[PDB]
């Protein structure tokens, strides 16, 4: 089956197959297309005689769902042979079945598994958890990541308004945690660099498949009415993917247009939001996800409980065509982790490229290898930072809906360790004359016309006009008139004065 | 000293502990290098009183025969360090199979032998997380003491958490509840910046729009100046208090914030406001020995009301002395705890005791647990069907049905495994030179206030407000952190209301005239 494979050494791998026992909740298409990613790494790895000659490098599955089913598989890697689990003082000498986790995805599962595997040191790489706090390697010893952070990202949305001149926006969050402080960490860039926010509200976790009362959609009306009443036209989502089915049909269902959304992660890529005909009418769509990476025939390959799907293959057969002309972009963290494990444990057994001494590992002293990797796949440099992050370049995707080429465009592109947004392209916009759409709490003033603050806002202003005998020195300030000198005189607003009898 | 192992006992069922016991120092707390156990260097003065109140309880449910009649209750305890992988360590130690030193790894535990009956839950949130995730897995009943965050709540997760205090949104609830009474209705929130001040903003701002209150602005605010940046931006924080043109500001942070808060209002004078922040805050005394502080205004709060267990601090002295007897000696659980002597400690900290609450919480989480399996069991006043030995998961049926007895106080754990209880409203008055916490009211699920008994400075009610609709001839702006209140312009002679719906004026034709606040142009 899919979910296992004999070996000298096995990892451990970690997937979300299901959403919402975990078996019982609807499929989910990205977990299947991952967990390949992985199966097919580990082939490759199998193939490479000048990686790990001789060395059979298996792999065991399992199935995560969203925050449930945490625990049990690691208590399943942690358990020998026997299936029991010695307590001890100190596990310098244990060995565990798996000598590497491939860990989940979302960060509270991550954060879950992390609290337990810090007292082993087994080592953990996770794709596409972004949360911040796993930086602190002082709490999570152990964790080591394939994808940039989400300060990087916040910095990629940051850049991307600073360089469309979007100075006045609206912020959404899901009414969870990755909802909550992806938002108090976008306000907190965004008012070191003089954008403003015009309002921020949280989003009810509606479940796509189910049923929605009277109170739920009121709250959706009450929210679009905001969106709709506000002059800031630009409006950043952060929400698990689950949740914007019925969050965007009421946005249709309002009869709304002509704003730019701009995407997290977690739903900037997602095809089944994407095969919604109707969002081209809302206007642009705009979202920062991780580099592409064309892996070399990916596609011709991707055609004891929690081990098994079922509906993974027909569920996967209606989005194949879409998958393969999409690219190829957290793939590339699953099969970059499974490469640095598996150059990890190559040169901790010190294999010479002909035969490798076959030795018992404990997991702890992979952990120390694994930091000290440096190496080129697919013309990337992978190595780890200090804080465990490998920094791939991320990328900013238009959505386009011609099914025939491609889906999610690139329109620029984003460098984390210059922290720099760079390469933007020609995005299509809704607008009447393809020109920039605009949104700005007040227009600029006028010259000669001093600025006097409306609010809190700092981006927002009346425009009053000097009375003559004073100037605006643009030049020294910005929210009085200097007085002219006692010889001078002036012409109500304007910026210098004339000599007169 | 006898007292490392004086934490422990026999008996036909057993309860774990998780109390802080212990610590280790700073040089420990490098990154591991390799999987060794962690040194829990030296002593700590509250965890010896919060297991000694757990011995307590123990003690009184073996001696009387109000519950579990003909059977013994025992009991294991141990130190979290404070230390996520010490607290792991310990509680893994609990599942593992009856009398042995494994715990076998299986697709479901509803067909397991775990050692232990139940566990007193840790003393920090965070711990409490961590372990709740693990020990709700195996269906085990956790009881814990302090741990007020509402992320325990949720039974999906924690299925099996439970807790003898108060959450974080019932002192909420009753805060917004307070500003509904007196029309409070324009407020700025500020929170601490770890988790407890996180949530604490979090709840407040749901907890106010879903109650029709206007936030001005949000906040999270730093603990100290332990960096150069934190020195200034309490004062940006104070800006926009002074912009927003607040008057009252709930503020949900520990006293030490809330000190360098208030210092630094005193630097620059600002404005005597209402403040109604938290209990942490209204307690600590660092605060009101400020001596400047009656600037600050007016200080509000809700305290936690609780029951007396006077013979805890005599029971503390006796087995202190026991520890210290030798005939006592001849007769793990914390190493370190035998080297401190018992004078500074007892004559120190029982002088002086919100750790008096701790006391009758970790007091009351024994007799829940105790009540539960005397439901469990079935007891008669005689005896006990204890024919078959009980498991974890069966208490955990019971558990929220049930109610159970403290020192004539009487509780019951809620359908999301809280406990619901009662707080005095108390108001600081300082005219006389020493500040005095003074109660005015009290809150039981709704707020009775004792007008009579609240100075305010000026001798009359502190408002805040904003209008939430404008009126006719008049132009809207939003304001408020989720655009909740308007702010309203009277259209300018000249220009005209365009229409009753509009954000905007518009100008009169130049051969005719508009009054103000107008909506049409005129001959």
């Amino acid at each position: 089956s899919d979910f296992y494979l004999p070996g000298d050494y096995l990892l451990g791998g970690l997937f979300s197959l299901h959403a919402n026992m975990c078996k019982e909740y609807e499929v989910k298409v990205i977990g299947y297309n991952l967990m390949q990613a992985m199966r097919f790494a580990v082939e490759e790895i199998n193939n490479d005689s000048s990686l790990l000659p001789g060395v059979l490098l298996g792999y065991e599955i399992v199935d995560v769902c969203y925050i449930s089913n945490n625990v049990q598989p690691v208590l399943y890697f942690l358990a020998h042979e026997d299936n029991l689990l010695p307590i001890q003082e100190d596990y310098s000498n244990y060995s565990s079945r798996v000598v590497a986790v491939i860990g989940p995805d979302n960060s509270e599962s991550v954060m879950t598994v992390a609290n337990f595997l810090s007292l082993f040191l087994l080592p953990q790489i996770t794709y596409s958890a972004i949360s911040d706090e796993l930086r602190d390697k002082v709490r999570f010893p152990a964790l080591l990541r394939t994808t940039p952070s989400a300060d990087h990202h916040i910095e990629a949305m940051v850049q991307l308004m600073l360089h469309f001149r979007w100075n006045w926006i609206i912020v959404l969050v899901s009414n969870d945690t990755y909802g909550r402080d992806n938002g108090q960490l976008l306000g907190e860039r965004v008012a070191r660099r003089g954008i403003c926010i015009a309002f921020q509200e949280t989003l009810p976790t509606l479940q796509p498949n189910q049923n929605m009362t009277s109170e739920e959609r009121q709250r959706l009306v009450t929210i679009v009415d905001k969106l709709q009443q506000s002059t800031a036209r630009v409006v950043v989502v952060f929400s698990p993917d689950l949740t914007l089915y019925h969050f965007f049909n009421e946005v249709l269902r309002q009869n709304f247009t002509g704003a730019v959304w701009i995407a997290s992660e977690s739903w900037a890529i997602d095809p089944v939001l994407h095969n919604l005909t109707e969002l081209r009418h809302l206007g642009t769509f705009l979202g920062i996800t991780i580099q592409s990476v064309p892996i070399p025939g990916f596609s011709e390959f991707r055609e004891t409980c929690n081990q098994e799907c079922d509906n993974c293959l027909n569920a996967t057969l209606s989005f194949n065509t879409i998958l393969r002309l999409s690219g190829e972009r957290v793939v590339y963290s699953v099969y970059s982790a499974v490469y640095a494990v598996a150059h990890a444990l190559h040169s901790l057994l010190g294999c010479d490229k002909s035969t490798c001494t076959k030795r018992v590992v404990y997991p702890w002293q992979l952990l120390e290898e694994i930091w000290k990797v440096n190496f080129t796949l697919l013309d990337h440099q992978i190595f780890f930072d200090p804080q465990g992050d490998v920094a791939l370049h991320l990328e900013i995707v238009q959505w386009q809906w011609d099914r025939s080429q491609n889906p999610f465009q690139s329109v620029a592109s984003y460098y984390p360790l210059q922290r720099q947004l760079k390469n933007i392209q020609d995005i299509s916009w809704h607008t009447i004359n393809n020109t920039i759409p605009m949104s700005m709490c007040s227009k600029r003033c006028q010259s000669g016309q001093k600025k006097k603050p409306v609010g809190i806002h700092v981006c927002c202003f009346e425009c009053i006009d000097c009375l003559p005998g004073t100037f605006l020195n643009h030049t020294e300030d910005e929210y009085e008139c200097q007085a002219c000198p006692n010889n001078e005189w002036s012409y109500q607003s304007e910026t210098s004065c004339f000599k007169r009898q | 000293l006898c007292l490392s192992q004086q934490f422990k006992a026999q008996g036909d069922y057993i309860l774990g502990g998780l109390f802080p016991l212990g610590s280790t120092e700073e040089a420990t707390l490098n990154q591991r290098t390799q999987p060794n156990s962690i040194p829990c260097n030296r002593f700590s003065p509250l965890g010896l009183f919060l297991a000694m109140a757990m011995k307590m309880a123990v003690e009184e449910i073996n001696n009387g025969s109000a519950l579990l009649p003909g059977l013994r209750l025992g009991y294991d305890l141990f130190d979290t360090c404070s230390e996520p992988v010490v607290t792991m360590k310990s509680s893994l130690m609990f599942l593992a199979k009856v009398g042995s030193q494994s715990i076998a790894a299986y697709c479901n535990y509803t067909q397991y032998q775990p050692r232990v009956l139940a566990v007193i839950g840790p003393h920090s949130s965070e711990l409490a997380l961590i372990t709740g995730k693990f020990f709700s897995f195996f269906l085990m009943p956790q009881v814990s003491y302090s741990a007020s965050m509402d992320r325990l709540s949720d039974r999906e997760t924690f299925p099996s958490f439970f807790r003898t205090v108060p959450s974080d949104r019932v002192q909420l609830q009753a805060v917004v509840t307070l500003l509904q009474n007196f029309s409070w209705n324009w407020v700025a929130a500020l929170g601490s910046d770890d988790d407890y001040g996180r949530e604490g903003l979090s709840i407040f701002s749901s907890l106010a729009n879903a109650r029709g209150i206007c936030i001005a602005h949000e906040g999270l605010v730093p603990q100290h100046d332990t960096s150069g940046q934190q020195l200034g931006k309490v004062l940006d924080v104070l800006r926009q208090v002074n912009q927003s043109k607040v008057q009252v500001v709930v503020l949900f942070a520990s006293a030490r914030a809330v000190y360098s808060l208030f210092s630094y209002s005193i630097h620059h004078g600002l404005s005597p406001k209402v403040w109604v922040a938290s209990e942490s805050w209204l307690t600590s005394d660092l605060v009101m020995t400020l001596p400047n502080i009656a600037r600050v205004g007016t200080v509000l709060g809700f305290l936690q009301r609780g029951a007396l267990l006077p013979e805890f601090s005599h029971y503390v002295e006796t087995h202190l002395a026991l520890a210290a007897d030798p005939a006592f000696c001849a007769s793990q659980r914390c190493p370190r705890c035998d080297d401190i002597m018992l004078q500074n400690l007892s004559s120190g900290l029982l002088q002086n005791l919100q750790l008096h609450h701790q006391i009758f919480a970790t007091y009351a989480a024994v007799y829940s647990v105790a009540q539960a399996l005397h439901n469990t069991l079935q007891c008669n006043v005689s005896h006990c069907h204890v024919s078959e030995h009980v498991l974890p998961w069966q208490l955990l049926e019971n558990m929220y049905n049930m109610s159970f007895h403290a020192r004539d106080l009487t509780l019951q754990f809620d359908a999301e495994g809280n406990v619901d209880m009662e707080y005095d409203l108390k108001m600081w008055v300082w005219q006389s030179p020493t500040p005095v916490l003074h109660t005015v009211g009290t809150f039981n699920g709704t707020l009775q206030l004792q007008q009579s008994k609240m100075y305010w400075p000026g001798n009359q009610v502190p408002v805040s407000q904003c209008s939430r609709q404008c009126k006719d001839g008049q132009v809207r702006r939003v304001k408020g952190f989720h655009s909740c209140c308007y702010d309203c312009v009277d259209c300018k002679a000249g220009s005209y209301r365009k229409h009753p719906d509009d954000f905007t004026c518009t100008p009169c034709n130049q051969d005719q005239w508009s009054p103000e606040k107008s909506t049409a142009c005129l001959p």
